[PDB]
RNA sequence: AGGACCGAACCGACUAAUGUUGAAAAAUUAGCGGAUGACUUGUGGCUGGGGGUGAAAGGCCAAUCAAACCGGGAGAUAGCU
RNA sequence: GCUCGCCGGAAGACCAAGGGUUCCUGUCCAACGUUAAUCGGGGCAGGGUGAGUCGACCCCUAAGGCGAGGCCGAAAGGCGUAGUCGAUGGGAAACAGGUUAAUAUUCCUGUACUUGGUGUUACUGCGAAGGGGGGACGGAGAAGGCUAUGUUGGCCGGGCGACGGUUGUCCCGGUUUAAGCGUGUAGGCUGGUUUUCCAGGCAAAUCCGGAAAAUCAAGGCUGAGGCGUGAUGACGAGGCACUACGGUGCUGAAGCAACAAAUGCCCUGCUUCCAGGAAAAGCCUCUAAGCAUCAGGUAACAUCAAAUCGUACCCCAAACCGACACAGGUGGUCAGGUAGAGAAUACCAAGGCGCUUGAGAGAACUCGGGUGAAGGAACUAGGCAAAAUGGUGCCGUAACUUCGGGAGAAGGCACGCUGAUAUGUAGGUGAGGUCCCUCGCGGAUGGAGCUGAAAUCAGUCGAAGAUACCAGCUGGCUGCAACUGUUUAUUAAAAACACAGCACUGUGCAAACACGAAAGUGGACGUAUACGGUGUGACGCCUGCCCGGUGCCGGGAGGUUAAUU
């Protein structure tokens, strides 16, 4: 649920979180961790290579299973938890062997759901299986690119795919871009949306919220002097540039994929 | 523990001050000298052979040599080291 | 107030210690230069 | 519950006097702001000079940074004193 | 030596870092010491640092470093696998007393504990670089039980007072005791035991996980403190002997109870929240290769071993960083009495100090303070600076408002002391006794003793009772920025930067983007409810017209147009 918070503080009074009572309150899974090594955004030059990444919560990593072929042996769903490193959540599923892995919960999965994959499982939410098998218009997440290499489209909190055409050894997909995107019919899906659509209704109300996030602050261009900036510094506000990066990009309208080798799988653009 | 070429090298020479004979007196310790490199268990059977009598315990510690100037230039003395052997109450000599 | 020399013998070594010199080339030619001038001490060391 | 309130430690540095061959190459005294947080601090680590880092002041990078420090080209050049 | 004064959440004591003999003793005084100097952190000489259990080394890893081969790069080199290093974190064990001129959890006395080797003996499935468990983890908050510690009483020793009183409801001081061992408490968590079966745990498993029956209701785990023991002891005012007058020796009373009580401990708990909170080893258990009367495992007793380096002294400073014996800077630990909300503040204890030129004088002027007739901002750029307000409880409090606020708005009243209610009250704590008991560190009953705010009534002293230190000035109109934050270390703290929110725009993942001739990496172990760039800047009401110019996006016919031929 979204709730609102009573203003008996200013950086409380526009707080907008969303609270769910189905997720398990306390410690995760102890063996399906493992450590999360917090980088300030610097590769391994020491460099700062990606801007506004710093401090912030520290978090363990859960291993999620996004390839999902432990296939003909059922599982059920024990609870659903909350995952630091996204905006989804995840279900500790526990299979009829005695393992127990951990899978991205889908919209309307809970305790006591029964889920599956492989070939031949049946055509219901958190069901894994290619999408050679899954019928033409159906709404799936955690879609693979390659067959079993793992999930990588639609796992973000709210998110799904629609396959809308199937022919040859080819289904053409409705990304959650817009774009039209041609992937190999083995490749496995999810059914359903990811759950917890109601992310995007949050609104953190103050900054240091986002620094829990490891966000920090973003300084404009414009507010800069012409040594650092090519928006250069002025007198009182001054512009006049053409918007650009901070190392001379034309930003705002520059189209920027270049990828050859992948034109041939995208239908048709995002507009 | 112990090759006699080595044992007779390992003790130095008797310490004198107050607290050595006062250690002597009151507890049957005898305060020496020993080679920076010794080891207890050399002290304690070096002691043993060479001054034939039996040993309780050996303590040592490691003094650090006094530096003294000299206009511009330092001199520097040697760090030796410093036993404690502690004779069995059977005192001898 | 507060001095920019702020004293730590482990720093001191790992930064200019005798196997920090000797761990790049660069490092290598500060020890060369330092024999060839003759120094007495070529780091800072015990 | 809270980047909530008052207030020591702790962090800061709004005003004034003193000091200005100082007690001090930036402080002292009286007052002042924050004080569960985007807090504060110890130890160690990483980022190197057209480079770093910057909640952005051209700020900071070992007591003078619109391009550090040291050595070298080097006796640069100086129609100037 | 006797006084006086200063600090006492430090100006005391103890650590780390850093320093390195500055430590103790003798001796000396040129230079050093802002003066003299017999003195010194100064000169010279000698002395001094004692560990199985305190630290380091050691085993284990974090960020990160290095890196056989390897990938990459004109050379130099860059990155990285297996590995190997790296604490600021995890991992065995010791305490009280005594002692030196100077060390002590290290020496001594007493009493313990840990992990290995060896032997003996009884029992026995042992075995890892692997599996599983464990180690192992956040923030906030609540408050119950405790100890540290204090106060009073009792107890014991001593006292009878330089000046009115002081044999009593009087004065002073002491009333301290550890680890370890035993007990398993307040309290915290959790159902337990057996059997059977199994696509998981890289093979294997008697372990973990999963499944299915049976059966009992109490089982196990964790756990401060207390009590006992340790202690036949140590410590202890004082006494008696000696003393080179510095001391040394012998001896040694009481050593209890009640109440209060932490920020320490139970608590790595409990409750709750979102920002969702290291790793690896030691450890426990499981098997694999294996070994099978061997080995090895468990236990008791015995015996041996536990090396090596550090250990002096300064440590919020005269010994470290500041050129100085420099109003500066420097992380952690300890927390006594009275008043107090308190770690503020004032006065004190323990302890440490009077800050290394002093003596006089009592001009201007300067610095830092106290008081001020009448006036009260007339000062000045400006109330700059001063002066003022200042506590608790209760009564009371406007516009406006996002309904939280504004608000401690404003303003008012009470306030000491003594007695009565009540020779000490409401409450807190709780003994004897009586009874039960699955008998204990138990329950009920009982209320002694101890402790103890606040109110009302009456009285009373002063000019004044929040009497000192301490401790908001208040209100009205208006510009700007929503707000808390950030910034020119060293003339600018602001209206500047940031900010949540909003928009544009790029980005299908080997993403865009960024660091890199490259390999590699960040983005991200993320995936369009995501990530980057740009502008705007809470929220409310809203955001109109212009595509000629410049920029950008889309276009293919025509013109022009490169190498090439």
């Amino acid at each position: 649920a979204v709730v609102k918070c009573k203003p008996t503080s200013p950086g409380r009074r526009h707080v907008v979180k969303v609270v769910n009572p189905e997720l398990h309150k306390g410690k995760p899974f102890a063996p399906l961790l493992e450590k999360n090594s917090k980088s300030g955004g610097r590769n391994n030059n020491g460099r700062i290579t990606t801007r506004h990444i710093g401090g912030g919560h520290k978090q363990a990593y859960r291993i999620v299973d996004f390839k999902r072929n432990k296939d003909g042996i059922p599982a059920v769903v024990e609870r659903l938890e909350y995952d630091p490193n996204r905006s989804a959540n995840i279900a500790l599923v526990l299979y009829k062997d005695g393992e127990r892995r951990y899978i991205l919960a889908p919209k309307g999965l809970k305790a006591g759901d029964q889920i599956q994959s492989g070939v031949d499982a049946a055509i219901k939410p958190g069901n894994t299986l290619p999408m050679r098998n899954i019928p033409v218009g159906s709404t799936v997440h955690n879609v693979e690119m390659k067959p079993g290499k793992g999930g990588q489209l639609a796992r973000s909190a709210g998110t799904y795919v629609q396959i809308v055409a199937r022919d040859g050894a080819y289904v053409t997909l409705r990304l959650r871009s817009g774009e039209m995107r041609k992937v190999e019919a083995d490749c496995r899906a999810t059914l359903g949306e990811v759950g917890n659509a109601e992310h995007m209704l949050r609104v953190l109300g103050k900054a240091g919220a986002a620094r829990w996030r490891g966000v920090r602050p973003t300084v404009r261009g414009t507010a800069m002097n012409p040594v650092d900036h090519p928006h250069g510094g002025g007198e009182g506000r001054n512009f006049g540039k053409h918007p650009v990066t901070p190392w001379g990009v034309q930003t705002k309208g520059k189209k920027t994929r270049s990828n050859k080798r992948t034109d041939k799988f995208i239908v048709r653009r995002r507009s | 523990m112990i090759r006699e070429e080595r044992l007779l090298k390992v003790l130095r020479a008797p310490h004198v001050s107050e607290k050595a004979s006062t250690a002597m007196e009151k507890s049957n310790t005898i305060v020496l000298k020993v080679a920076k490199d010794a080891t207890k268990a050399e002290i304690k059977a070096a002691v043993q052979k060479l001054f034939e009598v039996e040993v309780e315990v050996v303590n040592t510690l490691v003094v650090k040599g006094k530096v003294k100037r000299h206009g511009q230039r330092i001199g520097r003395r040697s760090d030796w080291k410093k036993a404690y052997v502690t004779l069995k109450e059977g005192q001898n000599l | 107030m507060k001095r920019t020399f702020q004293p730590s013998v482990l720093k001191r070594n790992r930064s200019h210690g005798f196997r920090a010199r000797m761990a790049t080339k660069n490092g290598r030619q500060v020890l060369a230069r330092r024999r060839a001038k003759g120094r007495a001490r070529l780091t800072v060391s015990k």
